[PDB]
RNA sequence: GGUGAAAUUCUUGGAUUUAUUGAAGACUAACUACUGCGAAAGCAUUUGCCAAGGACGUUUUCAUUAAUCAAGAACGAAAGUUAGGGGAUCGAAGAUGAUCAGAUACCGUCGUAGUCUUAACCAUAAACUAUGCCGACUAGGGAUCGGGUGGUGUUUUUUUAAUGACCCACUCGGCACCUUACGAGAAAUCAAAGUCUUUGGGUUCUGGGGGGAGUAUGGUCGCAAGGCUGAAACUUAAAGGAAUUG
RNA sequence: AAGAAAAUGUUUU
């Protein structure tokens, strides 16, 4: 009796999307990150942004008719982190308190087989 | 006994035109002008006629192939490219 | 200021003929038009759905069913098989240190048309009274293990069609033939067929997706 | 002198190992050598396991955990206090904490 | 401004640069069946009550 | 003569009268005499095949492509270049292909190919290494060589003539706009110099 | 001065000698 | 393999290699088995398969060209096709299809 | 997007994000270890083919055929060179934003060569265990890889038994490890770096205070970059190793 | 999860 959507938490450092779409992922409702609800260009990854991001998300879905959503969270992947951001719990946590129903919680990070050439040469980033 | 140290066949050019030139033409002279594997009739009888054409002094059969060589890896690399495809579409 | 929402009609998932439920869920699409057809908008979405939500069971968390949109029937989005894979979750909490992995993959028609490649993974275990920390295997075991498991899913493949196969791979009945056919090689605790990967469809055959 | 009895890498009997990047600054070092944690972390911890169990659909959902293989450079490992420069005779405990 | 009030049932301990802000869990004066962990500038002590003008925004340590 | 690539003769049968027809194609490496050739929507996926560029599945090497359906074969002719299909759009039906020089194209899907790669590649890695090769080259082509510099000339000869010291004068690069006698040296170039970067702009 | 750097310098003595020595005859 | 079943016919068995004395086998009816090089043309591979189901005899398909099918009788020149008369102490007839 | 913070950059021609397809090249995660193989460099997706190899087992065979090796050879990471191919990624140069006193450095965004491959070159690395190779002997111990032997063994079924996996004991060979050092060492430490003033099992190579200098010169190899061989004048009282306390 | 800048100091006791 729910009416399901997918929540598609792509939380990387320096920002979190949270992307509500259809079962299928052609047609999206409400994607919203935190770059939208902070404006300093360094809390875009803040999990106060990304909380804010989700009850935005949540506020649209439920106006749109989505009640439930199937969670994917995802890092950056590939070859750069594996590690999801720093928003990505706070986002699924405002999900889950603005009303809607969560489903099947799955970490989508792309993660290769094996990759090209990470990025920063073979003495890595020296800081 | 050996006769050149280094030029080959492209001892005919003399003193001329610059010795990476000359070695440049040497290595493709030495492929047009060996003598190639017939995949028909599996002996060591296909030579150029002119470039791109590969003919068999034995079995008659002419094939297309490289100005200089019977084969390119570009079509050689093409030939798997289409098996590849032909396998999937028949497949 | 456009509302994109308004515009927007639903339609519902009707994955299955045969898997235990036939509503997954509703889409939305842009509303048929002159020159956009909401069904050409339609019928190529690919859905995927919990296992467990398609049969009603928990024991099945894992194994994610795709399921691609071939028709659609007055506000209902039949669809049909278009792979199988496990979850990230579950495939890494699989994979342990002292142990070996072992994968097969084959690439097999169906009885029908269909062309799959299907991946099967299996894991070394210690046997009950082991004191040896790790259970590794000889990699000639690996081979013979591999051999055994190409075989059985290629003649599970091709004996079947696409539905068969996905009636099969629900009960996990090849797994269990994996088991009893390695058994006496190596243990293999954990045996799965982890993916199951759609090459190529034959001609759509609506008749054939008419089984609903 | 000599620091390491073996040396500050895991390499005897092989020659050479492949090498794997630092997850913190993508340092090339070799595998043998890299500090490796493995991270088992539950995917919502957050103080929010009783929330997410609250909005489920799911009764007794059995929420999923992320696993993750962290390789580290030396200089990362340290900087980051994975691993403690230790004294001379700790220095010889290859037993985990 | 919405209104929530909460109760410090345990001090965990001193949190930033100079140790001025503190660390209490702090469970709701309403839905008492339920704790979160806040950020205080000023001396708390157990069974004191805060005032949050936000609701649920899990303090951590401040380096 | 004149062609770096060799032409296969290919004989037909006459579909409407007892005859043969003899057709020149050019010869995709790997073709030989002897062969069967198989041309038209239900031809196979083989090398020296000729298909609808929309008949054959993205990837495929063809060659001697039709820029239109019918005109025969316009693109990718020369020794060792081929086309590449890219895409298919099968509403409004039109293949996207790479040509040679790399650009995109939008061909119609009943544009015609032959599978595989024009014969004689590399051709053009050996050095002419001699005047006399260049000169037997372009006897058998056109009267294009040898050529002289315009700033060998005279003012009257060419905008690049005269002066006490051989030199252009002014830029080299000429307007798209210029008219006949004008458009001498670079035409309309976006750059010149030494090309330092990628290809394939964005 | 790093040994690695007083090898590159020493390299490009060297090459820079061998120079000199071949422009005279 | 097929390779060790053909030395051991021609260290022990009866065989004829070529074209002309494997039709002549075939048509005296004392072949046993005609093996085909892969390279074989096609128009002679058929008039032998034709010469083989005429004279109810086995045909077996060698994957290499003459090159290779000569190396395999143990012959320093090119063999397109070979024609067992007797087996030998070898089953070769026995272990095909 | 990116960062500590930014900016360069892209973006209502819809960027980033999402879905479905497709292509290209590279790589071969997790499993992966004080584990394996190889002369070393190295070598990690599957299967097939081709040859090769160690160890073990052997009441098989030959019978000194052996050890180490100037001269002379084979292989030899990476980078680099030449010519084709390929060129996804990363990325010497370069372009660029930032930082800065300067910052053509670190950091950020691009990006050529390169990174991959083929056919040839090059022959060098902290090419390291900074420990030549062969042989013998001298402590204790527990693991582990490969082979073999044994067991009233556990489990797996085929129908008595038997393979496989495992457990226990033993053994040969291997990568190692722990303890103690009789002993060795300047010490760090070392089962060899011990069996050395109680100094001799065989043998190859190398060093003779620090620089000048791996330079000059000659030779030789290389397309080149360079490699191998390789001084002296002159200069200098230390340079250096290990450890101790600050 | 992580957290900007910091160059220099004459000779002999
Ligand atoms: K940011
Ligand atoms: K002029
Ligand atoms: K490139
Ligand atoms: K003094
Ligand atoms: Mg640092
Ligand atoms: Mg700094
Ligand atoms: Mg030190
Ligand atoms: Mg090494
Ligand atoms: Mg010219
Ligand atoms: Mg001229
Ligand atoms: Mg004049
Ligand atoms: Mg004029
Ligand atoms: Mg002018
Ligand atoms: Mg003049
Ligand atoms: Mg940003
Ligand atoms: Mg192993
Ligand atoms: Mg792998
Ligand atoms: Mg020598
Ligand atoms: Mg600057
Ligand atoms: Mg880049
Ligand atoms: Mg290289
Ligand atoms: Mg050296
Ligand atoms: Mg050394
Ligand atoms: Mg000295
Ligand atoms: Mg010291
Ligand atoms: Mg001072
Ligand atoms: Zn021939
Ligand atoms: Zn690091």
């Amino acid at each position: 009796s729910q009416v399901f959507g997918v929540a598609r938490i792509y939380a990387s450092f320096n920002d979190t999307f949270v992307h509500v779409t259809d079962l299928s992922g052609k047609e999206t409702i409400a994607r919203v990150t935190g770059g939208m609800k902070v404006k300093a260009d360094r809390d875009e990854s803040s999990p106060y942004a990304a909380m804010l991001a989700a009850q935005d998300v949540a506020a649209k879905c439920k106006e749109v008719g989505i009640t439930a959503v199937h969670v994917k969270i995802r890092a950056t992947g590939g070859t750069r982190t594996k590690t999801p951001g720093p928003g990505g719990q706070a986002a699924l946590r405002a999900l889950a308190r603005s009303g809607l129903r969560i489903g099947r919680i799955e970490d989508v990070t792309p993660v290769p087989s094996d990759s090209t050439r990470k990025k920063g040469g073979r003495r890595g980033r020296r800081l | 006994a050996k006769r050149t140290k280094k030029v080959g066949i492209t001892g005919k050019y003399g003193v001329r035109y610059g010795s990476s030139l000359r070695r440049q033409v040497k290595k493709l002279e030495i492929q047009q002008h060996a003598r190639y594997d017939c995949s028909f009739c599996g002996k060591k009888t296909v030579k150029r006629g002119a470039a791109g054409i590969w003919t068999c002094s034995c079995c008659k059969k002419t094939v297309a192939g490289g100005a200089y060589t019977v084969s390119t890896a570009a079509a050689a690399t093409v030939r798997s490219t289409i098996r590849r495809l032909r396998e999937m579409v028949e497949a | 200021v456009v509302d994109p929402f308004t515009r927007k009609e639903w339609f519902d998932i009707k994955a299955p003929s045969t898997f235990e439920n036939r509503n997954v869920g509703k889409t939305l699409v842009n509303k048929s038009t002159g020159l956009k057809s909401a069904s050409d908008a339609l019928k190529g979405r690919v859905v995927e759905v919990c296992l467990a939500d398609l049969q009603g069971s928990e024991d099945h968390s894992f194994r994610k069913i795709k399921l691609r949109v071939d028709e659609v029937q007055g506000k209902n989005l039949l669809t049909n098989f278009h792979g199988m894979d496990f979850t990230t979750d579950k495939l890494r909490s699989m994979v342990r240190k002292w142990q070996t992995l072992i994968e097969a993959n084959v690439t097999v028609k169906t009885s029908d048309d269909y062309v799959l490649r299907i991946f099967a993974i299996a894991f070394t275990r210690k046997q009950a009274n082991q004191v040896k920390r790790h259970s590794y295997a000889q990699s000639s075991h690996i081979r013979a293990i591999r051999k055994v498991i190409s075989e059985i899913l290629t003649k599970e493949v091709q004996g079947s069609t696409l539905a068969q196969l996905t009636s099969k791979l629900i009960p996990e009945v090849i797994n269990k033939e994996i088991e009893n056919a390695t058994k006496d090689i190596f243990p293999l605790q954990n045996i799965h067929v982890r993916k199951v990967k759609l090459l190529k469809q034959p001609k759509f055959d609506v008749g054939a997706l008419m089984a609903l | 002198p000599k620091k390491r009895a073996s040396n500050g890498r895991n390499k005897k009997g092989r020659g050479h190992v492949k090498p794997v990047r630092c997850v913190n600054c993508s340092k090339s070092i070799p595998k043998d050598k890299a500090i490796k944690r493995m991270a088992i972390r539950n995917i919502v911890e957050a103080a929010a396991v009783r929330d997410l169990s609250e909005a489920s659909v799911y009764p007794e959902y059995a929420l999923p955990k992320t696993y993750n293989k962290l390789h580290y450079c030396v200089s990362c490992a340290i900087h980051a206090r994975i691993v403690r420069v230790r004294s001379r005779e700790d220095r010889k405990n290859r037993a985990p904490p | 401004t919405p209104v929530t009030l909460a109760k410090v049932i345990k001090v965990l301990g001193r949190t930033g640069s100079r140790g001025g802000v503190t660390q209490v869990r702090v469970e709701f004066l309403e839905d008492t069946s339920r704790t979160i962990v806040r950020n205080v500038k000023g001396p708390v002590r157990e069974n004191d009550i805060l005032v949050l003008m936000e609701s649920e925004r899990e303090a951590r340590r401040l380096r | 003569s004149g062609r770096g690539a060799p032409l296969a003769k290919v004989v037909f049968r006459d579909p409407y009268k007892y005859r043969l027809r003899e057709e020149i194609f050019i010869a995709n490496e790997g073709v030989h005499t002897g062969q069967f050739i198989y041309a038209g929507k239900k031809a196979s996926l083989n090398v020296g095949n000729v298909l609808p560029l929309g008949s054959v599945p993205e990837g495929t090497i063809v060659s001697n492509v039709e820029e239109k359906p019918g005109d025969r074969g316009a693109l990718a002719r020369a020794s060792g270049n081929y086309v590449i299909i890219i895409g298919h759009n099968p509403d409004e039906n039109k293949t996207r292909v790479r040509l040679p020089s790399g650009a995109k194209k939008v061909i119609s899907s009943d544009a015609r190919g032959v599978i595989g790669v024009i014969a004689g590649g590399g051709r053009v890695d050996k050095p002419l290494l001699k005047a006399g090769r260049a000169f037997h080259k372009y006897r058998l082509k056109r009267n294009s060589w040898p050529k002289t510099r315009g700033v060998a000339m005279n003012p009257v000869d060419h905008p690049h003539g005269g002066g006490n010291h051989q030199h252009i004068g002014k830029a080299s690069t000429i307007s798209r706009g210029a008219v006949s006698g004008q458009k001498a040296g670079l035409i309309a170039a976006r750059r010149t110099g030494l090309l330092r970067g990628s290809q394939k702009t964005q | 001065m790093r040994a690695k750097w007083r090898k590159k310098r020493t390299r490009r003595l060297k090459r820079k000698r061998r120079k000199v020595r071949a422009r005279s005859k | 393999s097929i390779n060790q079943k053909l030395a051991l016919v021609i260290k022990s068995g009866k065989y004829t290699l070529g074209y002309k004395s494997t039709v002549k086998s075939l048509r005296q009816g004392k072949s046993k088995l005609i093996i085909i090089a892969a390279n074989t043309p096609v128009l002679r591979k058929s008039e032998l398969e034709y010469y083989a189901m005429l004279s109810k005899t086995k045909v077996y398909y060698f994957q290499g060209g003459n090159n290779e099918l000569g190396t395999a009788v143990g012959k320093l020149f090119r063999v397109g096709v070979v024609s067992i008369l007797e087996a030998g102490d070898s089953d070769i007839l026995t272990t095909l299809a």
